[PDB]
């Protein structure tokens, strides 16, 4: 997925910011 | 024999209160916070670190900037803003312990990119990825070991219903346990519908209640070992933005009653959890848990078991503040076992 | 022919209602006639229409005079006195009363609506003593015609009550706890202030407030071999409407997660359809916002550890989801007024 | 000789002023000795030291009996009764009454704790009538130990008015608009629920609610010249504390926005030290949390128009700044018994 | 014959004007055939449908594969690349691009979507340098077909515009000074992060936020007659939609409140339908959700000082009003194509 | 309760009493006698005026319960 290829780059995006909280 | 050299890879909220715990803690300690590096430059994070919508005016001392460094009463910090952990200036800063607080590098490969840059360990203010050790200060943090160069000292509510679980268990023994923790938001949750890997993060936080799936159900099993698979549960993010309460029921073998589950706390919060589980009997409410210290805050009048052997416990839990201060408490314990 | 209804207290819960049965008065065997409130007719006819959960009412014109609401040319007279007896029910015949303000929810108290000349009371919320509860979808078929006063129960019980039956009717519950993360409601005060529960006095929109509920006992109530055996607790939390209940279980016969799911799926499908939604979205409080379910099973959420300790999650409307009950317990009255 | 002070009214306002008086205690020519309210003494204690917005209450233990609260060994007496005219005000010896329940605000209501022994009456909010109305800064030292029933006004105009006098003896004010950008209130509804503002009745936390504002009338009544060229309006948000003042002025002298801000700067650090402050900085409301200024000047958002149309933007803590003047207020009165 | 259309960011601006293409589609010269977005299909169908301001999307049933999002059948080919010049515009015959990121709102940065093949460009905010600026309703008519990157302007520019078009065209405009109460929006921050405005960067459902707002400049570009003669600032307040600008103008014709209210209630009935709506009802932000209109005008907040100190108060739905400005601008670029 | 609606209808009658018959009346003397003797035994669970409010005024802000 281009939006999960895009995740591996910048995990650091408020687009794929996961805290296990 | 001097003291340990810590840098913040992110100035966030973790990043920033862990930084306001040492700035309280300073006069007993050793570590000496020397570097920061974030996405965000000097002026900027000196902003952020005096004016806190959550923790009010840093007052106890002054606090400016330049292009290079923040002041903390005349206390130089060096900034620096790259991306990538591997192009820090750790070698140069001497820097021997991290703590890194982005939430971008809690896999060991990632984070052992500022290991690469110069730094001598890492401490991941999360969950680790894959096989890293985790610590729960008060629960596990005396099994630490020297040689670990990567550390997690686990999420909030980790450490929140890690302590309590370890009370319980010895007391009663658990067999099975579930938890919910209604949640305060945070900042990996967006303000409105947006983009996200977590469909339900992506829903705007301060408007909805917002189910998620946490980790501390995990993590708890990794800090006590012989409850590895019998923990599990989710977490409720809800529009408040700071402070949680963690509901944990669990079935236990040694029959018990209110009453006792209550005094069995107690007695710990006094002697050997004083300063990680704190027991109030008051009826307060989330509000009044801000900036409080303690790990987990037994909410004692919320107690119930039924046939003696289901326990609902409930607890409180800042869970920047709180969680910040166990991360300081861990990196002061590596810093007097460091090798 | 008609049962001729009124509404006592004319807030979050007597309008909701009121707003259900104006969408669902094609076939409805009920006529909402007259309101008693603490304000008039002109204020209540602006809330009426104007609803910041609900939005603005679109179905019929909603206008009002110095003693009349009018939905759509049906007019409702109005009256403005605290003390039921005191209300003119005989005079205007009313049959059912709707027990709306929270106020008069021990026989006593609901029976001055009798005294003042009505039939019979549906108290929107928990009896006091021995007044005879119902959860459409899980007792309401043993009510009895002559009863003159009953309990809707309360909106956490509408949402709990059908999911434990299916569950217990599968695999037996031998005890059970649960916690409403729920909406506030009136009865918290805006900031903080004086008030007889020290967690209802803090300022519901900055707080998670703890408070003690009774939806897991009264549970017990409407599945009566289930009595003493569930207990729960509530945390009120700041959105406004939307509720979601925490349910964890020990049940005599081993499971697993997909079980759970599949059997209240089953019964969403046949014996509890309309009452029980059962969703594999993944959805948040908003998405909920006017659902007509009682429970909204939260499939993904589901969880079982060792075979018997049991975990689920269900949504609920609690103003609009519990009016459609307190509607649908009403319509089910007026079937068998006798 | 202290000026025995009893409360009415233990509430936000109230309880402000209580937390305000204890700090200031030392230098104070006033004791709180008294307070009459809906609760009892066990839960005002509750309420005074555990609050949302202040925090908890550090500077004093704060406990409580069946007969007083008791903050670090200083007793005050409890009454509940909501009729002033049986307060036992005679019998307590009660100089200056505190008028913060919000429904005594006229002069033969206010005149009811005469009536009960007290010597004068101080209104936390305008009145209604020929009641002499203060902001200290302003007016307050027309002050007359003859008037015994004396309003200090709203927390608008206690940002606004200093501002305002300071502008017009500077450039001459012909006209002024103003919007209160403001945190809601216990005036406010949770959620929607009756009401005689239509607005206010709208669920508080969820709304932008267009509302009247104190200032738009009583800034005239203490800067008497402006009377009649002054109005605005509020518009309630959903922050619990904290507000934001907008005015406009059609002003005489003509100016640009670094004479405005030089102006109320100097006066911030002379004639209007510790009401006006003067702020360079870039905050947001949380910053200004238990401000004791009654007035923080946003000096960024200053801007000019045409030389004759001045905009300016006033930081105040609604609750708190506003409760520091009532104080003032009471001890300007406690030196001025006659 | 069809103006097919791509939409580049695929936000809230994004989805809200796909919502309002969907409900006009059966009437409209526009298709939108192409997204472009930072997320994949999957997630953007599924934000498409759950919208906690929108609810539940209604009219058609929404759907999506690897490849491409499906309203009611109706497919949209989605692709995800962050620089336009890999867009494939030419490739889908895209021929206008409704630029929604909020980063490409320069000529240059918006031009990447021609080179990728697109032939038009509409900015979903105001641009950066010389990019013609059109408010739908106040100077869009003089758009030309020759121009093909355009800015919309911001949504208070949207609102605040056609009522400076009427009072000045009526009174005579010389200076304005505006404050928007605004909803927060994406582009503050959830907690207290870094960002480039000190002040968006504080956490924005806790704190009363001003910043900059886009209609201080943006208006004196559609009325170039007010270029340099108006001025204003943004409140940001916890609320996710709907906003309201409060407007304090010096004018040339002395006049009434009653004056000024006749004047743009006739606009609204005549030259500005659809664009400004005139209302008297005492409503509140809530009430406003989903209204087509740019600017509401809140007669009963209007007010007039010394004939020349013009107070008004208009309602916006920020998103959605803005979006449906943003459909009308682009259906006046299909009409005058070239 | 009981003792207290009679030590206000016993001053009530004191207070007749003593200025009716004057102040150096023997009858103005047992009236304040009789109203010291209702006091004494008055004074010789602590339920509060607010939870007494609260069963008066059972649907005010202060009182409301919805067992939720
Ligand atoms: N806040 C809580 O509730 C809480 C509790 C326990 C644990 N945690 C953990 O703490 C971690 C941080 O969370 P937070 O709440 O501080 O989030 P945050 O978004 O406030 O902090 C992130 C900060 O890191 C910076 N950053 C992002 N990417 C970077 C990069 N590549 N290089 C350098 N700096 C970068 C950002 O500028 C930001 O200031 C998370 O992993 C979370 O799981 C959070
Ligand atoms: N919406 C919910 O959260 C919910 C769900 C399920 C059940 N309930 C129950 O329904 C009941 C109503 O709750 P609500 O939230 O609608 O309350 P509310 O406070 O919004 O409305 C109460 C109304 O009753 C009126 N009232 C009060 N005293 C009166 C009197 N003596 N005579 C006439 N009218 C009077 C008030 O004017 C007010 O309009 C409560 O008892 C609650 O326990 C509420
Ligand atoms: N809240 C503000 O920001 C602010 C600012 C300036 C002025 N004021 C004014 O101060 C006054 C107090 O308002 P507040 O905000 O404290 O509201 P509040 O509801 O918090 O306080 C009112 C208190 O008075 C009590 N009360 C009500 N009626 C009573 C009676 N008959 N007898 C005895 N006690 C009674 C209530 O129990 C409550 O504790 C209002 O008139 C308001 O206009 C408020
Ligand atoms: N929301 C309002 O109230 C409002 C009103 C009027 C105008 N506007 C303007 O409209 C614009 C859109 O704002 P919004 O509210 O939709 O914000 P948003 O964050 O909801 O939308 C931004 C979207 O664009 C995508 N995106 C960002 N950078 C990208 C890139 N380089 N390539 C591809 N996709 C990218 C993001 O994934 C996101 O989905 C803003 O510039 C704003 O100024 C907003």
């Amino acid at each position: 997925t281009s939006f999960q290829q895009y995740c591996d780059d910048n995990p650091d995006a408020a687009e794929c910011r996961i805290y296990d909280d | 024999g001097s003291m340990v050299r810590v840098a913040i890879n992110g100035f966030g909220r973790i990043g920033r209160n862990f930084m306001r715990c040492w700035l309280q803690r300073k006069a007993n300690s050793k570590l000496e916070i020397v570097g920061i590096n974030d996405t965000s430059d000097p002026r900027t994070n000196a902003h952020l670190l005096k004016y806190d919508s959550m923790l009010g005016i840093f007052q106890d001392a002054e606090i400016t900037a330049d292009d290079d460094c923040i002041y903390a009463g005349g206390h130089a910090v060096k900034c620096v803003s790259d991306r990538n952990p591997e192009n820090l200036p750790w070698s140069a800063w001497g820097i021997d312990l991290v703590i890194e607080a982005t939430g971008v590098f809690t896999s060991r490969e990632g984070a052992s990119k500022h290991l690469s840059a110069g730094a001598k360990k890492v401490l991941i203010t999360a969950p680790g990825k894959g096989n890293i050790p985790t610590y729960v200060v008060g629960v596990n943090h005396h099994t630490y070991d020297p040689s670990e160069d990567i550390v997690s000292n686990a999420s909030c509510t980790t450490n929140c219903l890690a302590p309590i679980v370890k009370v319980l268990h010895e007391a009663f023994g658990i067999q099975q346990g579930m938890m919910t923790t209604t949640h305060s938001y945070t900042g990996d949750q967006r303000l409105l519908d947006a983009s996200h890997r977590d469909l339900r993060r992506a829903r705007a936080a301060a408007m909805n209640i917002v189910p998620t799936s946490t980790g501390a159900a995990k993590a708890v099993g990794l800090v006590i070992p012989e409850l590895q698979g019998k923990l599990n549960g989710i977490a409720l993010r809800v529009p408040t933005p700071n402070v949680s309460v963690v509901d944990f029921v669990a079935q236990v073998e040694k029959p018990t009653i209110a009453e006792q589950v209550n005094q069995v706390i107690k007695e710990a919060s006094e002697t050997t959890m004083k300063g990680i589980i704190h027991y109030s009997e008051l009826e307060l409410v989330s509000s009044d848990y801000r900036g409080h210290n303690a790990s987990s805050i037994l909410d004692a009048s919320l107690t119930m078991v039924l046939g003696g052997n289901l326990v609902k416990v409930v607890a409180w839990y800042d869970n920047e503040w709180g969680y910040s201060q166990r991360v300081l408490d861990l990196a002061e314990h590596m810093a007097a076992h460091w090798a």
